[PDB]
Order: structure tokens, then C-alpha cells, then sequence
């Protein structure tokens, strides 16, 4: 059923302004993350993005194509980010259906003009997915939603695509350490914000590589709080959901700033 | 010369309220609902059209900025606004004007008193589903330009103390670039009060009969801030805020509503209530400071 | 000198309000309550403060008689009002006046018009509860003398609409009792609107997280009827009285609100909705017709 | 346990102005079956009057000691009604909590000043009833209940004085065909108001004399109707509950007008 996993950016930058170098090391890393997903073949990508937020009942992109031209609400000075999405409505419709049934309210999304976040669009963008070639099935971020509770969305999920026998890429989007800059900086001068949140980006990314799990369940909470962690990393709750909480391996294909927050390109090893 | 607020106004943002009413510009079609906000709403209406005002400002908690604090830059800007957690009852049709002569004012104003801002120059926009839901609420007729402030994340990735400061400095540059513009404002502060909520509509969204309080104690607590603000115990309020703001979970914090009274320098007088009502039992209160006949809207 | 007709209020009466508001005159006491409704009253209050009335003429449906339509006849009138619904939330020790010789001429002039009236004469007599909530409500200093009218039978006993037929004929001869007397009189209405309810005690009663239309169709009626008010459709409400009577169990087929129009002669004039709410699930709606602010309210030459 | 039943009329009239013949003799029989109770020697009267009305859960009535001065709504130019009612707070008690346990939601009423209504009142008044020896516990009409209900009220409580050890004596309080004249009339001339409320009074009434349970059962409905009588002849239906359906005959101590009305005194032979 799943045949890759990713995690990769959500932040915009580094489609926008990918001249500045770490920004474009990032842009280029997440076309590389896209490629290998290409070359795995699959037939949906299972996608959770930090940015796209529910607050009742959990939502799931359901409508066939989604077109538009979106600007972010904070970086909309960088230039706009147009989009062409296209969603696997039998797979996304099974998710929704198959939700309420693990204990989670859920219903689906169809609506002409319906906010698909930056992350969403810049990663299908990048990483050239939500294609017809390869559909998204979307699972929003409920605020209230545990990190267990995410890692159960992205399972039941998975167990849909295997009763459709389909081939599943998973990506969670979403940023690391998250002290974003507060005021107007030179955008080649860019960097992580703390030399804190560098080392605990580093460490936690490290465990990736390892695959270290165990230790990786252990260091996600801390790591999350103090570090202000991307929505609490529920984006890597996803992955690990939806690979049964194990896998081997992991190749950081990038790490870089954006305007003080970390964002990395992780391609995991099944 | 002569620069104004004449009054300022707590203006929520629900969409249940626009879908109630079935505008031509929301697509959904309702059967009514929230006819007790909407009655409030209507008080307000008038109140503002009679005030003939040259511009409206507003804030609201759903144009979340990092970075400073932002102001709508373009003449014209419009669009097709879908609310994301009720999408089934706001998808609005807009079409509005900015007072960009006016935001750019605020803004440097703002530079000078010690914030970051930025203006929105990004043509593409588009603007919040909340600024639309209050604008619609207070101004069906979307003929007053507009000054659109996005809500810092201080109060959140800081603290409501620091937060607080941030608006309350930014309410006072705000002031200064009405009285230096020489304009006759009307200031909008789009929060809400108690915030605990249900978890999805009875299918039937305007079923009236499944509307109510989350909570008692939110409830009590938005009574009691109401009660305060019309006794005119401005100070008192704002004493209680940091309290209300955790124990309810008001949207008060989501930005300002602090931006507003320190744009009107705290006046100590008796707010009007309008009505107050529930929407998915989040507690929504319609009032207005009436600063010209009380003799404090000049700025000279 | 002339006869007014100030002003007709729609003064629902609730006796929690009256709880959530703790007065002196009630014993028990409350966590609050019922703000919205309350907030509704307060303006309602300052509106007939302004007025400064001679009387004030109410129609309770509490005070129930088969053999016409009688009027309180003695000057002043106390006791102790126990709610027997609702005895936890309501024991009012009251005292007031009545204008004996206005509920006189009312009582005269209904019986000239064809209907049977009579006059209480018994001091020992205890006004309802419905009709001290309301008075109370509307008028918390008790400085305002009155007129109670009963509310005959005919509606239940005989058909809704012969019922609401002697209402209005109640109405003219009140309306001819206020001018021939020369008083500048207010009118209120005592009932509420949609009635059906909870048949549960909410434990701690002021909880108003347990408040809400009981039924969303009874809501509807009552929001539709008064949208129709407030838009001065007056003579468009009253053809649907009858229905909203059947369909939504509303107290106004105990007749005060037919009373109170017909002495107002059914101006399509907009009436100021003060506010609504549900108590115990039952629609209240707390609304006015200014007939001094449309002109309407003087009746003609007093008598003598 | 139930050692004496009786039906008496709520109307005050009879108490009120006993100058007035038929008024007179009602009240003298009213008297005389208030004797009868005596001689049964009861512990508590079963008390049930069509004119105390409840509409959310059912009452009973808990206060001790219950005294002031009523003026009816309708009578009140007849005369005042002045009482000293006591209650059996330990049996009545004992109902409100067996109530729920019958389907029945049920609370007690203890506040000075509370309404105790016309019947109860008068019915003590000219009974001898509701003193120290004879204390009562008196049950609400509850206006959403049926025949069938209050039945099951009387017989549940019946109920609960067997537990306590306790004679009951059972009362029913309220009117016949329910024909008020509309206008005011001489009290020296009041009589049936209708020949059809007159005669259907006298059908029934023969009815009960002869015992005649079962005719009595079907006619009550049709009766209550037609003759509009008191509270739907519930005031019946709890005497019935208490007995169970069941009484060997009736003694009709008197029967004449109340303003149109009609009214009757009747002492039940078990």
C-alpha cells in the first residue's frame, strides 16, 4: 500500500524566492524529495499539511479539481501561488466515511473556491503532485487532534487505499523549530533564529536517519515545546501513522532557514 | 484639520449571522437563524449609517501576521471569501475600497511608535472571511472604504501582556494617523467574547432550538465583561481581560479589542449594548462607544 | 383635557426574570439570570419612566373568570405572590394602587359595549402572580398606580374566535374608558408567545447553558410573528393569530394582546422590539408601540 | 388500608353563602361526609383537588402547617376562605420519591405562602379535614395527565401508607358538568345550567350508586365531554386508583347547582 514517505516545508519561501541560496537549496531538495516519490509510482499521496486547520470535525479534500491563484497571508509581498490541485474523491470519501468509525467526527470538503492552505499548494507545486497522475487525499490539522490521534487518522486512511488497492506516497508538510524572525531582515542574511533550535533540529534529524522510533517518540514533545516546533509536529505524526510506527532509515535531502524557522526535506526509507 | 473617531464598535465576525440573513453576495441559502444577533446587528446598522463616517477600520483575529503588524494596500480589492470551518454557510461574494492614503498613515505611524508594519500591496489578496463577515454585518451596502489591520501574533507567540502592549501602542498610532489625516473614523473591533464551542452543526445549522451557551461559566463571564463595559468601567474591563481571556477563551486576545479603546484612549464611558447573543455557544455581544455625543470624539 | 393611550407594550411575565434580577420584594435569591431579557426590560423601563403615565392598564392571563370580564375595585391592594409553578424562583411581597375610578369606567363602558364586567371589591383579594411579575418588570418602584383586568374564559371556554371578539370589544370600551376619564394611560400585554416547553427542573434553574427554544418550530412562529410587528404589518399578524394560536400554543389566545390593540385601534404602526428569549423553552419577546412618538396617541375631549 | 371514600365538590359557593337552599344543602352533606370520614377513623387523607394545577412535574404537597386567608378568583364577592391545613410530611414525602419509581417526575411543595387552592380549602373547611388527626397529603393535577395516570398516582401512594402503617380515607375534590353561567345570575335562582349537563349528571351519578364500575368506566370520557365536567372527572379516576376499580356502591349525599355547574357529595361503600 504506502510506497514512500516524505516531510518537507510548508513555508512558501522557497518556491517564491528561490535566488536567495538557502532558500533555493531548499526549493531544489523538496524537487528532489518529488522525483523519488515519482519513481515509486503510486497512485495517491496521503497529505497533511500544518497549515490547513480544522476546528470542528476533521476535514478531507474531496473535491475532484481545485483551481486558483493563492496569496499568503504573511509573504504575499515574495509573489502568488497558482494552483491546479487534483483529489482521489473515492479514496477521500472512504476516509471520511471510515473516520467516525476510529472515533473521529469527519466530513468532507467540496467547495468551489475553498481555501487550500500555502502549504498544500507550495508542496504540490515543488514536488509535482496533485496531478492527475497523482491525486491528494487531504487530512486537515484538527487544533485539537493529539499526535496519536493523527498518526490513527493517517493509518485508517492507509487501510482505505488497501481495500482500493492503491499505491500510497505519504508527505506531511510542515516546518521544524519555529522561531520565526519579528521584524524585516536582508532575505540573504537569513538563518536559523537560535543556535538551540539549530541543535535540536539537528538531533531530532539525526534520529530520522536512524530510524530510531523509540528515541524519536521520546524527543517529539520536548523537542516540539522547546523548540516551538511546527504545530506540535503532528506533520510527522502523519508519517509515522501511516507507516504502522515503524520504519528504517532516512535521508535529509535539505535543511535550511526560513525567516528563522527550520524547514527540512525528509525522504524516509520504508 | 479636524481628524475624528467618532464612535467605535465591538462588531463579531459569525457567519451564521450573514448566512441568516441570505445576502445576494452569500451563496448558501438559509432559513433564517441568529434572529436575536441580527436584530442587534440591525441597531448597529443604523446607528453607523446616521454617523456618515469617512472610513472604517477594523481588525480582525483571522489575518494572523508573524511579522508586524499589516495594512491593506490597494485601492480595490475583491474576491470569492469561503469561511474554512463553515464553508456549508459563508461563501461571499465581495467587492470593496481602501483608504490607502488612510492605512499608510497607521502604518508609519506605527513605524515611528516602535512596531514593525507593512502594507499589503499584493493586488491578488484576498482579504479575511472574518473582515468580510463584519463589514457585511455593520455595512451591507460596502460603500465606505476601509482600512483592514491584520492581528499580530504577539499576544500568542509572546504573551497577552506583551500582546496587549503591541495593540495598545498600535491603537495609539492608529489615532495619531486619524488626527494627522484629518479623518472621520469609526473604529470595528471584530472579536468575539467567550469562546468555548460545540463540535458541529444539528445538520439543520439555523435549528435555533440547538442554539445556546457552551458553558454557564462562559456565559457568566461574558455577562459580567458586558455589564462592566455599560457601567462605563472601562479600567474595570480592562483589569479583568487577562482573567476573561484565559477562563472564557476570548477571542479578545485574538488581537484587539485593545487596539480599539487605546485608539480611543480608554474612555471611561457606558457602552450601548445592542444584544447579545450565542453562535455554536461562543458568546457574541454587539456594542458601541459613542465617542461624539459624549464629547470625545475630536482630535483636533 | 383628553384622554391618552401613551404608549402599548408587550410585556411577557416571566418570573425568573424577576429572579435573576434579586429584588428586595423577592425572597429567594438567584446567581443571575435571563440577562438578554432583562437587558430587554431595562429599556422598556426607562421608555415608561419617560412617560410618566397616570396609570397603567394590564390584561393578566392569570387571573381567569368565567362570568365576564372583572376589574380590581379597591384602592390599595398587598400580599405575598407565590409562583405555584414556580415557588423555588418567585415570592413577591408586593402592595400597590389601583385607579378605582378608571377600572370603574372600564368595567361601565364594557358593559355598555354588550360584554358582562364586574368590580373586585374584596381587600382581602391577592393579585395574581402573572400580573405583579409584569408590574414589576415594567415597573420595579411601584410608584405608578393601576388597573387589572381578568381574562375571561370566552377564548378557551367557548372558540378562539369568539374569545379574541370579546377581546376587542374589552378594548374599545377601555379605549373609551381612558378618554372619557381624561387619563394618560400605558397599555401592557401580559403573554408570552410560542408556550410549549421543558417539563424538567434544570436543577440549578439560572443555568443559562440549559436555555433554548424548546422547539425550533415554535421559535419560528414566534420570530416570523414578530418580524411582521416590527414592520407595522399589524393588520397581517392578527389574521395569523389564529394559527400561531394552534400551531405554536402561544399565550396570546388569553387575549391581552388583542385587548391592548383593540384599545390601540390595530395601528399599522412599527412596533420597537426590545428584545427576545426563551425561558423554560417558552418564547418571550418584550416589544412596544409608541403611539405619542406616531402621533396616535390622543383619543379626544374628557368628560364633565 | 383504604378504610373511606368520598367525592366532594371544589366549588366554595356552598361554604360561601350556605343561606342560599341548594348551596345550603350541599354543604350540610359535605358535613355529614366529612362525619362519615370521621367514623371510618382514617391517619391521613388521600387528597386530590381538580383545581390545584400543576404543569411540569406532579406536587405533593410537604409543608406541615399551611394557614392564611384564600379570596377565589371567581367567588371572591361571597365571602373569604380562611385555613389551617396539615400535612403528613412523612407519607407525602414518601410519594414524591415513590413517584419517579411509577414513571411519574414528582417534588415537594413547602413554602410559606404557597396557593393552596379553593377546593382543598373549602373541602377541609366543611369536611373537618386537614387538622392535626386528620392531616393530608394532597396530590396536584398535573394538566398532562390522564385518567389512567392519576389512577396510578392514588394507588401508588395508597401504596406508600400501607408501608407507614397508615388508615387512609381517600378524597376526591372537584365538580360534575362544568356549565358556568356566563353572566351574573341571582344565587337564589342558580340550578343546572343545561338540561343535558342536568341528565347526564343523574346517568352517571346512577351509575356510581349502583357500583357499576365497568358502565361508569366507559361512560366517563363521553361524559366528561359532553358535559364538559371538572378536569376531565379525573377527580374520579383517583378515587377509582385508590380502590383499585373497584367499590360495591355509593351513597349520593347530594347533588345540585354551582352557578351552573353541576356538583355532587358522594360517600363511596368499598
Amino acid at each position: 500500500t504506502v510506497v514512500s514517505a516524505f516531510l518537507v516545508p510548508g513555508t512558501p519561501l522557497p518556491q517564491l524566492k528561490p535566488e536567495v541560496p538557502s532558500w533555493g537549496q531548499l526549493a531544489a531538495a523538496t524537487e528532489r524529495a518529488g522525483k523519488a516519490l515519482a519513481a515509486s509510482r503510486p497512485d495517491v499521496v496521503l497529505v497533511y499539511s500544518t497549515q490547513w486547520l480544522a476546528v470542528l470535525d476533521q476535514q478531507w479534500l474531496t473535491r475532484p479539481r481545485s483551481e486558483g491563484v493563492h496569496v499568503d497571508e504573511n509573504w504575499y509581498e515574495f509573489g502568488d501561488l497558482a494552483y491546479d490541485i487534483r483529489a482521489d474523491t473515492a479514496l477521500a470519501e472512504a476516509c471520511v466515511t471510515s473516520s467516525p468509525l476510529h472515533g473521529v467526527h469527519a466530513r468532507g470538503v467540496n467547495y468551489d473556491g475553498f481555501p487550500i492552505d500555502t502549504g498544500t499548494i507550495t508542496a504540490c507545486t515543488l514536488m509535482g503532485i496533485g496531478t492527475d497522475a497523482f491525486p491528494l487525499v487531504v487530512g486537515s490539522n484538527n487544533l485539537y487532534h493529539s499526535g496519536e490521534i493523527t498518526e490513527k487518522l493517517a493509518a485508517l486512511a492507509v487501510d482505505c487505499a488497501k481495500d482500493q488497492n492503491k499505491r500510497v506516497a505519504v508527505v506531511g508538510v510542515g516546518g521544524l523549530s519555529g522561531s520565526l524572525f519579528r521584524e524585516e531582515i536582508d532575505p540573504r542574511e537569513d538563518r536559523i533564529a537560535n543556535e538551540e533550535d539549530d541543535k535540536w533540529n539537528r538531533r531530532v534529524l539525526k534520529l530520522i536517519e536512524a530510524g530510531d522510533v523509540s528515541a524519536l517518540r521520546e524527543a517529539m514533545p520536548v523537542y516540539a515545546k522547546e523548540a516551538r516546533v511546527d504545530m506540535g509536529f503532528k506533520h510527522l505524526h502523519w508519517i509515522l501513522g501511516a507507516l504502522k510506527g515503524k520504519f528504517s532509515g532516512a535521508n535529509v535531502l535539505g535543511y535550511g532557514p526560513s525567516y528563522g524557522s527550520g524547514a527540512a526535506v525528509i525522504e524516509f526509507r520504508l | 484639520m479636524q481628524g475624528e473617531i467618532i464612535a467605535g464598535f465591538l462588531a463579531p465576525h459569525p457567519p451564521h449571522l450573514v448566512y441568516g440573513e441570505n445576502p445576494p453576495q452569500n451563496e448558501p441559502r438559509s432559513q433564517g437563524g441568529w434572529e436575536v444577533l441580527r436584530w442587534a446587528y440591525e441597531r448597529a446598522r443604523e446607528r453607523l449609517d446616521a454617523m456618515k463616517p469617512d472610513v472604517l477600520l477594523v481588525h480582525s483575529p483571522h489575518w494572523i501576521t508573524s511579522v508586524g503588524h499589516h495594512f491593506l494596500g490597494v485601492p480595490e480589492l475583491s474576491g470569492k471569501s469561503v469561511d474554512p470551518i463553515f464553508p456549508n454557510v459563508f461563501r461571499y461574494d465581495f467587492s470593496l475600497n481602501v483608504d490607502v492614503e488612510l492605512a499608510e498613515a497607521c502604518a508609519e505611524e506605527g513605524r515611528k511608535a516602535g512596531l514593525v508594519t507593512k502594507m499589503m500591496r499584493n493586488p491578488k489578496f484576498r482579504v479575511d472571511y472574518g473582515t468580510i463577515t463584519t463589514l457585511h454585518l455593520i455595512r451591507p451596502q460596502w460603500d465606505i472604504p476601509v482600512v483592514g489591520i491584520s492581528a499580530n501574533n504577539s499576544p500568542y507567540y509572546l504573551n497577552t501582556k506583551e500582546g496587549m502592549s503591541e495593540m495598545d501602542v498600535l491603537g495609539k498610532a492608529t489615532r495619531e494617523a486619524i488626527r494627522k489625516t484629518g479623518r472621520k473614523a469609526v473604529l470595528l473591533a471584530s472579536n468575539t467574547l467567550s469562546h468555548w464551542h460545540f463540535h458541529e452543526e444539528p445538520t439543520i445549522p439555523e435549528d435555533m432550538s440547538k442554539e445556546y451557551p457552551a458553558t454557564m461559566a462562559g456565559y457568566q463571564w461574558d455577562i459580567r465583561m458586558i455589564e462592566l463595559m455599560r457601567q462605563g468601567k472601562t479600567s474595570e474591563v480592562f483589569k479583568l481581560l487577562p482573567q476573561f481571556i484565559d477562563e472564557a477563551f476570548a477571542e479578545v486576545k485574538s488581537g484587539a479589542f485593545t487596539w480599539m479603546h487605546a485608539a480611543m484612549q480608554y474612555p471611561e464611558l457606558a457602552a450601548e449594548l445592542f444584544g447579545y447573543g450565542t453562535v455554536i455557544g461562543t458568546g457574541n455581544a454587539v456594542m458601541e462607544w459613542d465617542l461624539r455625543k459624549a464629547g470625545l470624539s475630536m482630535l483636533g
